[PDB]
RNA sequence: CUCGCACACGCUUACAUCAGUAACUAAUAAUAUACUGAUAAUUAACAACCAAUAAACCAAAACAACACUAAAACGUUUAUUAAUUACAUUGUUAACCCAACACAGGAGUGCACCAAGGAAAGAUUAAAAGAAGUAAAAGGAACUCGGCAAACACAAACCCCGCCUGUUUACCAAAAACAUCACCUCUAGCAUUACUAGUAUUAGAGGCAAUGCCUGCCCAGUGACACCAGUUUAACGGCCGCGGUAUUCUGACCGUGCAAAGGUAGCAUAAUCACUUGUUCUCCAAAUAAGGACUUGUAUGAAUGGCCACACGAGGGUUUUACUGUCUCUU
RNA sequence: ACGAGCUACCCAUGAGCAGUUUAAAAGAACCAACUCAUCUAUGUGGCAAAAUAGUGAGAAGACUUGUAGGUAGAGGUGAAAA
RNA sequence: ACCAAAGCUAGCUCAACAUACUAAACAAAUACAAAAAUACACCAAAAUAAAAUAAAACAUUCACCUAACAUUAAAGUAUAGGA
């Protein structure tokens, strides 16, 4: 084969011996007692280095396996920046869920009732558009990772002002960096979800299921699609430290132990950074999924039975001019088999909730064509934005 | 096309030229430190 | 002073890595090479030409692997491909009509009867048609694949004798290779390479080329017409 | 041209040169960049009581001085290890063997202030 | 009247307060940012110094929605480690640097063109000559190598050589020279520092210059290849005499000789030895100029390229129109 | 032996090109900053060991430019001007 | 009458003798860009000296020219040289 080594670049071998040691019952002479270099003196053999006492930063690091947690089973991990290739059908295979396109019904009619829309609410939208893009910042053209958080948490003041209205808001509370951690085992294989989140919205009343069981049922005869070259655990991380413990983000006694919503925000300047639509609805489907199943086994234990009352987690994605919505109900903790209930997904992709903005007017021939402002716009965007925030009351 | 500027000053091209460690690097640069000491003068390099 | 090459990356990665240019200039800092300098800034991508390389040697078998999307890649005047299966992705040379979506078989069971040749298959010359069109060729036995690469060019297995395939190069040079060597069936892709015109002085430097040198040198004695006789067939079977 | 005949200090050199005029180090850099100053390498001055201490920094004129004799490394030995040494042979009681309760050490190591390493700075 | 504030690079107290200048420094005097003596000063938030390994990740910056070809600087997260302990060290002035000078020169970035920064005349007289600027009677290139310079002009056309943008003799030549897209010849079957992390549609050693129509004949010599016969000129190079012949002129033709073949197509008094101011026509009142033809140029000529054309030119030559002190002729 | 802090070329890492005309960021066009230096006049121990004034060519590219590194005299480098 | 003129020390040269030959100063900092207390290394190397000149040119040759252990003689002798 063609090793990707190249003789220059690799570190070169250590100088040949003098012919001193290799003549049988004869001590070498060396400049090792005066502790210097000295032409016509064989060089020394020295042991290796023995600290005494060990230091922190200065010891060499210890191999991988010395840890505690290393165990011999490979288990792969999937963090927040891991990509999957066949976003929606791997992250469907991985979570044995059916996608059914749009969102739910209870989602979708509490949204269309104007008794539930804020006081000028295309006015203040296109305020929103206009401050996260053009007026939050001191320069003229500010990039996306300062506007991509500012819009998000702009959009959930608008639907936060809602309290007044609806007094049962007040029941939730946005957590920032947590660690969460879900391990569950899929055909003989084992798979992890551990890292962090973007946003977290948790309530004090856990979420009601939003499938009839006219679906479920349903459900048992889907067959979930198969891709044959590519394995399932293509874009994850295979890490042999690890800890079998579904840890959540809270520990007990947290009174607000039920999550409602996931943000994710893909902020970043340059386009080969951030995740593509496809592969970021994977990363909303299995985090809403390792949740989801921190709460079902904190819940009702580790044994692996189906559900009698499901667990609802919803999760919105944003690139900061595309949103991505996504509900998820869970079901099915014994993973193993693929012949029992699979689980529930409702994702809306590519919800556009504007065309494009500029910034400053443009002039063609001396004249303004287009002046300052978006360009288009769409409020059902954020009228499911809307929705899903407002789900739980 | 106006000569008699050619010396443009910078510390770290006259260090690294000129310097006291680059004159020590090479067999042929000690050389010229021994032919300074020798005659005696008060600034053996840079 | 003594440089140090680019080319230090150990491991394998199909993202793009870093790259410098040399202009000519060897290791010491003199012109080698002139007319090279002053090019457009460009990154390489990490090409596997060992097209039969199994993930795991628990499982030694042909292997099918899968094609994603067919990219440009500036270093070689072909088009490279991405391919993924199993548990890793590869770039390898993309043939003359290869697209996204679209399944490739490596293999190198040597078979008495045949094997179907399809556009994007690799298999051992010892299973090959006898007409069949070649690229990729490997000169000996897990070697890698060294000759016929560059875009539009194609060789022609010409026969295979006492277990002994024959190939012809794309510069009509008969080559004897031993059969069991893995090579693709297929043209290369971006055919018209040759076709493609240069509309100025300009673009000669963006790919990377300096102007030649100015000097009027009289033609000598090697100029002229040659007609040489064609050079005989190049062996690399080791005959015992 | 440039002066050579000068003091090359970080004055001199643009914003990347910045050579210390002499200082002893008190730290290092920590995780985030900001200085980790450990409170071991700090000098820690120490003080007596002058208070209660009765001395000049100035004598009388009249104090008449001494024969200038520079202390002598045998003349230590015969007024501190001799009288301890002399009784002890005497009685019978000398141990060429082990000598330490006499004032010698043997390894310098042992103890918080070495001597052949100077251990301590002043 | 207008190159102003600040940083980087450089210089190194030349900066500040007070006092002195008979003399030293300023190309003079007053005088003191520039000469002498004493004393004093730039305080970090800004800037320098400011972790390692393993793993996931094919998807450009141009208001970036999405695309082009020349394929593009710009990283996050998970895992394993990382002394944990107020106050560390260092650069903070300036009218400044490189050019022998307190030099009309050279000098990167941000923001302004000012709210900031500065003084063309030491005092007179108002000669010639010289430099720079404004205006002019009638004429408008009659000046002169040339319309150089200047102008209330700021247009039109022909030709020669190069196709074009570009490049070169820093400090007498910026061109018709070199490069260049195109075409063609030649040498190479391939791996860890060039060529190349490439593989004959590739990469080097060269010639000639886009395009269009073409690139004729010649391996005798030399060179190269074959390394033998031999093969090669888009390899170096070459590509003819004498005599007679249709009334006269011309010479289709014929005799004879030598060669490896005897200059083919084209163009042409040309940037092409001399003859030469060839001859003729057009342009002008007048033409050694310019364009168009005639044409053995016995020394034009076909990739050491011939020929034709669009576009282009601070190249070279000519004509018309408009302007003007270039000039009649200076004030 | 010492020299690529000027210059020829290259490898790194950065930074500039406003307005105007066009489906054009097209080695297109008008014109600044910026970069070269065509023609003439002053200057000729000069302000200057190559400059000043007027006028000119390019000005989204084979373009200018800062920092730093590489090639050294039987050589380096060169869009050949010895 | 100005500008000027005069002085005799500083030290040096060549030997001899001679110990036997990198002085004086080294508290701290000195081969990071020397004079900057403090971190996992790489370290190092040799290949005949050539020519200006003489032979009235210049190609074989051209004393001394790095390394001889001296002096009185043998002797500018034997030999080596485009002899
Ligand atoms: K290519
Ligand atoms: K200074
Ligand atoms: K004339
Ligand atoms: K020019
Ligand atoms: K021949
Ligand atoms: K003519
Ligand atoms: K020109
Ligand atoms: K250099
Ligand atoms: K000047
Ligand atoms: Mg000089
Ligand atoms: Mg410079
Ligand atoms: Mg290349
Ligand atoms: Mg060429
Ligand atoms: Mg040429
Ligand atoms: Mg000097
Ligand atoms: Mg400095
Ligand atoms: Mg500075
Ligand atoms: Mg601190
Ligand atoms: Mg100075
Ligand atoms: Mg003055
Ligand atoms: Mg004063
Ligand atoms: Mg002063
Ligand atoms: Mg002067
Ligand atoms: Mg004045
Ligand atoms: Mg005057
Ligand atoms: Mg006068
Ligand atoms: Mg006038
Ligand atoms: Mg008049
Ligand atoms: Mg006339
Ligand atoms: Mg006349
Ligand atoms: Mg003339
Ligand atoms: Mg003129
Ligand atoms: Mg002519
Ligand atoms: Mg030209
Ligand atoms: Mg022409
Ligand atoms: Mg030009
Ligand atoms: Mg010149
Ligand atoms: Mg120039
Ligand atoms: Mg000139
Ligand atoms: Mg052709
Ligand atoms: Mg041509
Ligand atoms: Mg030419
Ligand atoms: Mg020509
Ligand atoms: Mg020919
Ligand atoms: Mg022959
Ligand atoms: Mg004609
Ligand atoms: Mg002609
Ligand atoms: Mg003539
Ligand atoms: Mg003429
Ligand atoms: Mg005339
Ligand atoms: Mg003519
Ligand atoms: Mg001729
Ligand atoms: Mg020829
Ligand atoms: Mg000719
Ligand atoms: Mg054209
Ligand atoms: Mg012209
Ligand atoms: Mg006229
Ligand atoms: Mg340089
Ligand atoms: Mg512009
Ligand atoms: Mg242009
Ligand atoms: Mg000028
Ligand atoms: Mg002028
Ligand atoms: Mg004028
Ligand atoms: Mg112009
Ligand atoms: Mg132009
Ligand atoms: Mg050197
Ligand atoms: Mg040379
Ligand atoms: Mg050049
Ligand atoms: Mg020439
Ligand atoms: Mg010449
Ligand atoms: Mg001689
Ligand atoms: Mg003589
Ligand atoms: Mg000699
Ligand atoms: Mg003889």
């Amino acid at each position: 084969a063609y090793e990707w080594g190249v003789r220059s670049t690799r570190k070169p071998e250590p100088p040949p011996l003098d012919r001193v040691y290799e003549i049988p019952g004869l001590e070498p002479i060396t400049y090792a007692g005066k502790m210097h270099f000295m032409p016509g003196l064989a060089r020394p053999v020295f042991p290796p280095w023995d600290p005494g006492w060990t230091h922190p930063k200065f010891r060499r690091l210890p191999p991988l396996h010395e840890h505690p947690l290393y165990k011999d089973q490979a288990c792969y991990v999937f963090h927040q920046r891991c990509r999957l290739l066949e976003g929606v059908k791997q992250a469907l295979w991985l979570t044995k869920t059916q996608l059914i396109e749009g969102l739910p019904e209870k989602v979708l009619r509490l949204a269309d009732d104007p008794r539930n829309h804020i006081e000028n609410q295309d006015e203040r939208v296109l305020n929103a558009i206009s401050h996260a893009r053009l007026w939050h910042s001191t320069e003229d053209i500010p990039k996306r990772e300062t506007y991509c958080p500012v819009i998000v948490d702009s959009l959930i003041q608008l639907c936060k002002s809602q309290i007044l209205k609806h007094p049962s808001l007040a029941r939730r509370i946005c957590a920032q960096n947590n660690t969460l951690s879900a391990t569950w085992n899929r055909e003989s294989i084992l798979l992890q979800v551990h890292g962090s989140s973007g946003a977290r919205l948790n309530a004090k009343d856990p979420l009601p299921p939003v499938a009839s069981q006219e679906e479920v049922e349903a459900t048992k005869n889907h067959v979930l699609e198969t891709f044959y070259p590519i394995s399932p655990t293509m874009g994850l991380q295979e890490c042999n430290v690890y800890d079998v413990n579904d840890d959540t983000g809270f520990q007990e006694g947290y009174p607000y132990p039920c999550p409602h919503t996931l943000y994710f925000l893909e902020s970043a300047n340059l386009r080969p950074r951030r995740f593509q639509p496809d592969q970021l609805r994977a990363k909303m489907i299995l985090f809403a999924f390792g949740s989801a199943l921190a709460q079902a086994r904190l819940l009702y234990g580790n044994d692996s039975k189906v559900l009698e009352q499901p667990v609802v987690v919803q999760s919105v994605g944003t690139d900061g001019r595309l949103f991505q919505f996504l509900v998820l109900q869970l079901n099915t903790t014994d993973l193993a088999s693929d012949e029992g209930v699979k689980n529930l997904a409702w994702v809306d992709s590519d919800q556009l909730l504007y065309q494009h903005f500029w910034c400053l007017p443009v002039i063609k021939k001396k004249v303004v064509v287009e002046p300052v402002g978006p360009i288009g716009f769409q409020p059902e965007t954020f009228r499911k934005f809307l929705a899903l925030y407002l789900h739980g009351a | 096309k106006a000569r008699g500027n050619e010396y443009q000053p910078s510390n770290i091209k006259r260090k690294h030229k000129h310097g006291w460690v680059r004159r020590l690097r090479t067999p042929t640069g000690v050389q010229v430190i021994l032919r300074r000491m020798h005659k005696g003068r008060k600034s053996l390099s840079h | 002073a003594t440089s140090v090459s680019w080319k230090s990356r150990t491991k394998y990665t199909v993202m793009p890595v870093k790259m410098r240019k040399s202009g000519g200039r060897n290791h010491t800092g003199q012109i080698q090479v002139h007319g090279i300098g002053g090019g457009h800034k460009q990154r390489y991508r990490m090409i596997d030409f060992l097209r039969f390389r199994p993930e795991h040697e628990s499982k030694p078998g042909p292997f099918e692997e899968k094609v994603i999307a067919v990219r440009y890649d500036p270093c070689r005047s072909a088009d490279i491909a991405l391919v993924a299966g199993g548990n890793r992705k590869r770039w390898i040379i993309a043939t003359e009509n290869m697209k996204a979506g679209d399944t490739v078989l490596n293999s190198d069971h040597i078979g008495r009867m045949a094997v179907a040749a399809r556009e994007g298959d690799a298999h051992p010359l010892g299973a090959l048609p006898v007409g069949t069109l070649i690229n990729n060729v490997e000169s000996e036995p897990g070697r890698g694949a060294q000759y016929i690469r560059a875009a539009g060019t194609c060789g022609v297995l010409l026969r295979k004798v006492n277990g002994t395939a024959i190939i012809q190069l794309p510069s009509k040079r008969q080559m004897q290779v031993l059969e069991t060597c893995i090579a693709t069936v297929g043209r290369v892709s971006n055919v018209d390479h040759n076709k493609r015109v240069i509309g100025k002085a300009g673009r000669n430097r963006w790919l990377g080329k300096r102007p030649n040198s100015g000097l009027w040198q009289r033609k000598g004695g090697w100029a002229g017409r040659k007609i040489r006789p064609l050079p005989p067939m190049k062996s690399y079977v080791k005959l015992p | 041209g440039a002066d050579r005949m000068s003091k090359w200090t970080s004055k001199r050199g643009p914003r990347t040169f910045c050579k210390g005029r002499g200082a002893k180090g008190t730290g290092f850099h920590g995780r985030d960049g900001k200085f980790v100053q450990i409170k071991e390498m700090i000098p820690e001055l120490v003080v007596p009581e002058l208070a209660g201490f009765k001395l000049k920094p100035y004598v009388n004129y009249r104090a008449p001085e001494g024969t200038d004799t520079p202390l002598t490394a045998k003349q230590l030995f015969l007024e501190t290890a001799a009288p301890a040494i002399e009784k002890d042979f005497k009685a019978g009681t000398f141990d060429p063997e082990h000598l330490e309760k006499y004032g010698f050490e043997p390894t310098q190591e042992g103890k918080l202030f070495q001597l052949y390493p100077k251990n301590f700075p002043r």
